[PDB]
């Protein structure tokens, strides 16, 4: 029997609308989420920490508090990037310990801990700290494919992770690289090598995730991730409902009420419309990962990169260079941060016409052991070209980090109201300073959500609308020439403006009939019914036959007309008894339900 | 003249300055960041203005100090004015013998009478009119 | 062993996702590649395309078949035919079925997938005999559904009969995505024991199970599988062709298919589809509600569009509740064309009318009088009465009561019809075909043109965005403005104004180079990938009657360049990037 | 008229008299108010 975790409140909107979902749009439906029998709900972690602060201007610690209060019966699950936590770099051990402590204290029950490179040295402190606080540690194999990855490689990592003291092991296929065949074997080979329940997390981008889940439950997987259908599929995960429906009746039947799920799905369907501005240019099944294993969404950021530079014509080159650089760096999994790293370096090499003539500073750090142990051995000529003879460190990179908790607290004395505020700082100090500052002043201003129909008006008249004016008043005329945007964040967007060749920045903040339903006539010219003897259709279509002439005596129920509507014929019959006075319709005519097609005088 | 609240360990008091009347007449110089309506951003320091008082001698100055501090009228944000008035009151200061320890050596200076805001009196009156009319 | 794959892009794909509106012009450019993949067959013609080509595209569907046949020489073309119903919504006389199949075969078709809504196999026999007669491939179709009356043996019994009629293959048509993977394994097993024929799975994806359903099928010996190219795949459509191919590479079932060629074709279709933005529907994704309203994928983007045209999309939730209730009323027929239009339209009427069976389509009446065939379960007597009164339910194969009408039809269209095909076009929809044939011969056809995704919006729509009052911050001051020659209120002071008209990423990094003042670029002194130290002349700009050189804030590597000579810049724009 | 208004930890004894202006006594301290 299979347990199910839903990812809507984190990976779902992270994958499909750039992590922009407000907490306000999450709470109304929480009591229902709590009522389903979910194994856990993925509520916090990953990119949400960043996004809450950077864009929503909300304290992520608050979101966790509220979600914890509104989902009492359900166990909350977070995604943590080991020593990297929810941030950009490795953090000192005392901060990892403090973070896990605060996450636990404030609600988290399950901690999914993974490391991009799979360098398990990076997870240990987290896992010990999670175990220490008496919470659930789910150690994560972050799946990829390369000459070095094979099933034993992964089961070896699963064994170590059991040895560190994990409650469950998680397979995280971030880029949808599992084939169903591999997923059967892998889960088998893991069930023999480890005594722990297994958690499958298979993004759907390639189309195989649902087949992959099938093979997994066949071979004894215990827990499966899905997303509620309104946010499911494509860059997200398989639809929670679809999983439930595919196991009803089987020995694996999840005890789950698919109609309750559907209600919640509908709720989210509505919410999502608000966020139209963050929808991805590329929706659905992005098979490209399946020609040559470059994650879809890696190619959409790469192209976004090349467009801005005027250089899209080089993408075919860059995608040939990508796997060569990945190979040069020892087949690391291509996830953040490694994917940016590889991709940008590849772009450089192409533009330069020379491999590693120019080298990203983050690539250098990669080659200096700073991110961890590359799963395969790095190219020595590349390292030397990039980094020379320099110290490839070979220890666990936090080993080089002095305890920083005391240091940070002092740095934020007189802002941070609490330990949580100090840990927020730790994740992104520059950004957190401004945030803490704006919060304590009651001055936070989230980016407002745009209305879809309004933005589309202003952008269509954007190449058309005039700029150069002559403005006359009080005798004087002034030559004015505007520049720059006012349709993409216009309360935020400032013009630049030239008064008689003197340009000054301006900022604007906005403060905000002849149509007749009343008329006797419909659009066509045909009269709307005046009274109840006026015969009408209840759905538009084309007239097949008029069964009556300008003067006839008719009794209620008599076939008066026929229409084809929705490709089906319907004989309109007389509402009232009496005399046919007029007929305003001919065979062939297209008609609508507010038009009066004949008139009949009662009695 | 920093926008802080000395009662609350000099915590910043960022926000909007609703009313401001500048000090004036003899012996008075103002060097202001702020003005009427100004909204103090929270990213920088708390200093809304420097108030600089002058007189022909020690006794006179102090008196003029006291005056100019009151003379500076600032609604919307808690300021250090009240605190300064405590300093100018205190005899060791008037006596003109003091060193860096003076503030530390006299914590009492923050325990002062906080005159009740005219912005609250107006509400109390308005409530008397509300209860009297319906 | 090896599994063969049929692609449905050119028919079911756009029928399921953009209301059957795909033009033939958008099909031909990519035909030589479709031909090059090893597809078992391509589904090119049939279903709703006949209707749609005439009604909306104003093209002759016989022409589409001719062109597609010529552009896909090596591939075998496949059509979907609704038995006696052909490519319409009612039964046709036997002489017209025979004539149609003859013409379809003559003009290209190789495989005929033949199914009947009711599963009343009496309705398929003329078609199948006629396909066999012309020496072409007859694929007899079980149209899958679920109800208290249906089960695996019921279907295998229908498969056996269909073998006995002389079919080359048997097809499982899950129009509404009702198969669960468990059932699909058992069913294909039970079919492989009961029949000697290869089996063809056609599983729409609406419920999310189709891909799991296919896996179980191939495990239990299914021979041919339908997919749709990825740009039109999933949801109301079928599973992605590529995804199938990838999930069988390496296995004993490996289809020999070049997933990169497929991707190229998918990309082509991705572009095409954008033209058709106006027919996309909110209701084409994964929806497990389908397991009960049972509306088929091929139906829903058409139904949705149909409600849109009437201003009644807000009523869909109602219609889908009403659908299963009307289906029960009519004895749990499988919801396929034409039963699905019938039930669906009736359901729509009922909702709009505010009353059940107050109005009753003629085709519902015929349904209730036994004219589509035998309802698998018993019909509601009160509904029959309300609709059809005391009248009598026939119990024979309804075409038995239909006089041969081919010669009758040719005469009716003498002086319009340029050809025998024009006569069969008439036969499908005489009223409509008459106007078409007329308009065509007069060179006077006017297809609904496709809308421009951003047409310039009218002067009257622009004004609801434009502001009346607002706050202008100019040189430290802000000013409250309210406009109404304009008349204009600056801080409550209204002054007449007169106007005469005259006819890039923001910096995330501190390394992102910016101007602090807008102007035009004179020269970029750097190429991508350069190593630069702080203080190096990186750019030159013209501003304030002068040219002057911007220099590097930070040391390191030039990563991008978002500017060329000639460009106008503003200070919020990031003009290059540099990595420290 | 003889009100006691408790606003924000404090109470205040108010006594009114009378676009036209009241005269108003806050804890026995009278002064002119104008309402519009
Ligand atoms: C008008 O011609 C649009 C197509 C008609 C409705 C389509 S036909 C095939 C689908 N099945 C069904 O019952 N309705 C859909
Ligand atoms: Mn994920
Ligand atoms: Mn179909």
């Amino acid at each position: 029997k299979v347990h199910v975790t839903d990812v809507v409140l984190r990976d779902g909107h992270q994958s499909l609308i750039a992590t922009r979902m407000r907490t306000d749009d999450m709470l109304p439906i929480c009591s229902k989420l709590d009522a389903v029998g979910y194994w856990s709900l993925e509520a916090w972690g990953g990119a949400t920490f960043d996004a809450c602060v950077r864009y929503l201007r909300e304290d992520p610690w608050e979101r966790l508090k509220k979600l914890r209060k509104a989902l009492p019966n359900s166990r909350l699950q977070m995604l943590l990037r080991g020593q990297n936590l929810l941030g950009y770099r490795h953090y000192s051990d005392d901060v990892v310990r403090a973070f896990v402590q605060k996450s636990a204290d404030n609600g988290i029950d399950v901690f999914r801990i993974f490391d991009a490179m799979n360098d398990l040295r990076n997870l240990k402190v987290s896992i010990e700290s999670v175990k220490a606080v008496g919470k659930h540690a789910e150690g994560t194999i972050s799946y990829t494919t390369s000459p070095v990855h094979d099933i034993p490689y992964f089961v070896n990592l699963a064994k170590e992770l059991e040895s560190f003291g994990c409650d469950t092991i998680a397979i995280k296929d971030m880029a949808s690289l599992l084939t169903p065949q591999v997923t059967g074997d892998l889960v088998k080979a893991l069930r023999e090598a480890v005594s722990l329940p297994i958690h499958l997390h298979a993004h759907a981008t390639s189309g195989l995730a649902s087949m992959s889940i099938q093979r997994a439950v066949d071979n004894g997987v215990a827990i499966v991730d899905g997303c509620i259908s309104s946010f499911a599929e494509g860059a997200s995960l398989p639809a929670t409902e679809s999983i439930v429906a595919a196991l009803k009746g089987t020995e694996y039947d999840t005890g789950l009420d698919i109609g309750l799920l559907q209600e919640i799905s509908a709720y989210f369907r509505e919410v999502r419309k608000k966020y139209w501005q963050f929808e991805s240019e590329f929706t659905g099944v992005d098979t490209r990962v399946l020609v040559n294993q470059v994650p879809g969404g890696m190619i959409s950021n790469l192209s976004n990169q090349l467009k801005e530079q005027g250089a899209l014509d080089r993408m075919d080159a860059v995608l040939d260079e990508i796997p060569r650089v990945r190979e040069d760096l020892g087949y690391p999994p291509l996830v953040t941060p490694t994917s940016q790293i590889v991709g940008t370096q590849a772009v450089l090499n192409v533009m330069t016409g020379a491999r590693y003539k120019s080298v990203t500073n983050e690539v250098k750090n990669y080659l200096l052991g700073h991110y961890g142990k590359a799963p395969s051995t790095v190219n020595p000529d590349v390292r030397n070209l990039a980094v020379g003879n320099a110290q490839v460190i070979e220890c666990r990179p936090a080993d080089l980090l002095t305890a920083e908790m005391e240091k940070l607290r002092n740095e934020v004395e007189g802002l941070a109201a609490s330990a949580a505020d100090v840990l927020t700082y730790a994740m992104f100090p520059d950004l957190a300073k401004t945030f803490l500052q704006e919060r304590n002043a009651g001055s936070l201003k989230p980016e407002p959500l745009l209305d879809k129909e309004a933005v589309t008006s202003r952008e269509s008249h954007s190449r058309f609308a005039p700029t150069e004016f002559n403005v006359t008043l009080h005798g004087e005329t002034f030559h004015i020439k505007l520049t720059g945007s006012g349709h993409h964040g216009e309360e935020q967007r400032p013009f630049y403006v030239s008064v008689d060749g003197v340009t000054e920045e301006v900022v604007v903040e906005i403060l905000n009939e002849a149509k007749r339903k009343a008329s006797s006539a419909a659009s066509s010219g045909r009269p709307r019914p005046t009274h109840a003897g006026c015969v009408t259709t209840a759905m538009p279509g084309t007239i097949v036959d008029v069964k009556v002439n300008v003067g006839d005596k008719v009794s209620a129920g008599d076939a008066v007309l026929v229409i084809e509507a929705m490709k089906m014929e319907n004989e309109i019959q007389a509402s009232k008894s009496g005399v046919v006075v007029a007929i305003n319709v001919k065979k062939g005519d297209s008609v609508t339900p507010d038009e009066a097609l004949l008139e009949i005088q009662p009695d | 003249i920093n926008a802080e609240d000395p009662k609350n360990d000099f915590l910043p008091s960022f926000g909007k300055i609703t009313r401001y009347y500048a000090p004036g007449g003899p012996g008075i110089r103002m060097d202001a960041a702020m003005y009427s309506g100004y909204v103090i951003p929270p990213y920088y320091d708390s200093m809304c203005a420097k108030l600089t008082v002058w007189a022909l001698n020690w006794e006179s100055v102090v008196e003029r100090g006291r005056r100019a501090l009151n003379d500076t009228v600032v609604y919307g944000v808690k300021t250090t004015i009240p605190y300064y008035q405590e300093i100018l009151k205190h005899p060791d200061f008037r006596n003109a013998i003091f060193n860096t320890s003076f503030v530390e050596s006299h914590p009492e200076l923050a325990n002062y009478a906080t005159q009740f805001p005219r912005e609250l009196v107006a509400a109390a009156i308005s409530a008397a009119i509300a209860a009297h009319e319906g």
